[PDB]
């Protein structure tokens, strides 16, 4: 599906 | 026709194949292949369960070439009918056909894997029965082959038996499938093997084991090759496969060429491709400043502006895009002119308009980091204003501040008021900012937010309120507000943001 992390200031939209 | 004869003939052949002499065996097992290239005839040796598991133990156990060649072609052609696909699995020819995939005769392996290919996808049973046999294995060891045609098939079998089965995908990366696969791609200009190869690595991108494997083996980089093929299919599957890898992608070196193209398939027609390149750029715009100057290079500010622009209320496209600008905006040598460039491609009035309805938390929470981005550009200071930031920053503020005095949408509003006091914390650096931050009567809630136990939200309070204190008017509004009292506990915080911005706002309150 999706699921959001933030990664320090920048973040990841970790796509299954 | 034949037929008549065809049959007569079967009961003889049976027993000349399970003959003790291995040149009677040879000569029967080549006219029973020659019976098997005929309907009439072939319909006969299906009919016959005996005649089919001798061809099945002659294959599996000869060492004629001739005769392996022979009985394996038997079975590709009785594989092609319903008799003849059930006549194999009942005959235990799985197990035997698995065998056959060590041959080093390239006519008994094509044979072999159209054979379970036709088994795979026609005959109920045999996915688990290949798996029991350890046909992954023998398959993945299969892809260093060079015939694109016999590739394709292999690949086939592969994703079939690896689809929603976590155990067989472990077994294609315990084989070493990732590295064959990404080698392939980046070989090949057949496309039914691109694609199907494609389609491998798509249902390995979901295995968080596989992953990391592929990205490892340069499949970002493979993958990229193909985002401009003329087979929609491949093009998609490709873009799909890079989006679910992208997130474990953002430490790779060498994706300009990546980068370059992602950029140029934002202009695309295809929504679904803009989608797609819009999160896969995101992603690997997440902490690798080499990508972010890379994408600013190649006229990435822009199109991700008219992405935008473009996608409207459609969050599935702003929220990536709007990641990516954030991204962008911070923290590389570049960061300045993207700032710029943002204001200077008409983004600044569709960023501000994204903070209200429709947007749901999670895009009104990257918007906010974006406009606290842009905001560190002083030629935005004005323009933001003039587009009402400031207000709405505030209302987004107020209502989280709010909502946490008892969360949303997958968003954390102590996320959303870190945000908001941190954009209106750069904001504040302009004296026309300021004036309007203290209109809205603010300082009162920044005062609060210094009680925060969130060493986030104490830094962004102390940071906006040192802002505010350069002027007379603030620094008395915010000594009238008892901020001394918090201000001097945070003055002794772990927290080097929180202590520094604490002293600031403290000095210039001070005799
Ligand atoms: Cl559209």
């Amino acid at each position: 599906x999706v699921t959001r992390n933030d990664v320090x200031p920048d973040s990841l939209l970790v796509f299954x | 026709d034949d037929a008549e004869l065809a049959t007569r003939a079967i009961p003889e052949l049976t027993k000349l194949l399970n003959d003790e002499d291995q040149v009677v065996v040879n000569k029967a097992a080549v006219m029973v292949h020659q019976l098997s290239k005929k309907e009439a005839s072939r319909h006969a040796i299906m009919r016959s369960p005996q005649m089919v598991s001798a061809i099945v133990r002659t294959m599996q156990n000869t060492n004629d070439v001739e005769t392996a060649r022979c009985t394996a072609g038997t079975l590709h052609n009785l594989s092609h009918h319903r008799e003849g696909l059930l006549a194999i699995f009942k005959s235990g020819g799985i197990p035997a056909l698995v065998k056959m995939l060590g041959s080093p005769v390239d006519s008994v392996l094509f044979y072999a894997i159209t054979t379970l290919h036709n088994l795979l996808l026609h005959q109920e049973g045999a996915k688990m029965a290949v798996r029991l046999a350890g046909g992954l294995q023998k398959m993945v060891a299969l892809l260093n082959k060079t015939n694109v045609k016999f590739l394709a098939i292999t690949t086939d079998c592969l994703q079939i038996l690896a689809y929603g089965n976590q155990e067989s995908k472990l077994i294609i990366l315990a084989s070493g499938g990732p590295q064959a696969l990404v080698n392939i791609m980046r070989t090949y200009t057949y496309e039914k093997l691109l694609w199907t190869t494609s389609r491998v690595l798509k249902v390995l991108s979901v295995c968080s084991s596989n992953k990391p494997a592929i990205v490892e083996a340069g499949g970002m980089q493979a993958l990229g090759l193909h985002l401009t093929d003329p087979s929609q299919r491949l093009v998609q599957n490709c873009l799909w496969t890079l989006r679910n890898l992208s997130d474990a992608a953002t430490k790779q070196e060498g994706m300009e060429g990546l980068l370059g193209t992602l950029v140029q398939l934002l202009g695309s027609d295809d929504i679904n491709v803009v989608t797609c390149a819009a999160g896969i750029l995101s992603n690997l715009t997440c902490n690798n400043y080499k990508n972010k100057m890379m994408v600013c290079q190649v006229g990435g500010i822009e199109a991700l502006v008219r992405t935008v622009l473009r996608a409207g209320d459609r969050e599935d496209i702003t929220e990536p895009a709007i990641c990516a600008l954030r991204h962008l905006t911070s923290r590389h040598q570049e960061a300045e002119m993207a700032q710029n460039a943002v204001r200077l491609h008409y983004g600044l009035p569709v960023v501000v308009k994204l903070l209200h309805p429709p947007s749901h938390w999670p895009l009104i929470k990257a918007t906010v980091g974006l406009i606290r981005n842009l905001a560190l550009c002083p030629a935005n200071h004005a323009p933001l204003r003039e587009q009402g930031a400031i207000p709405r920053l505030v209302q987004l503020l107020v209502r989280a501040h709010q909502d946490t005095q008892r969360f949303v949408e997958g968003v954390r509003m102590e996320e959303i008021v870190e945000g908001c006091t941190g954009a209106l914390h750069i904001l504040a650096r302009d004296v026309h900012n300021r004036i309007v931050i203290r209109g809205l009567n603010t300082i009162p809630l920044f005062v609060q937010l210094l009680y925060s136990p969130i060493e986030n939200i104490q830094r962004v309070a102390a940071g906006v309120l040192c802002e505010l204190a350069q002027d007379k008017e603030a620094a008395e509004a915010i000594e009238a507000e008892g901020a001394t009292a918090p201000l001097t506990e945070l003055l002794h915080s772990r927290n080097e943001g929180v202590a520094t911005y604490a002293a600031a706002v403290l000095f210039r309150m001070s005799e």
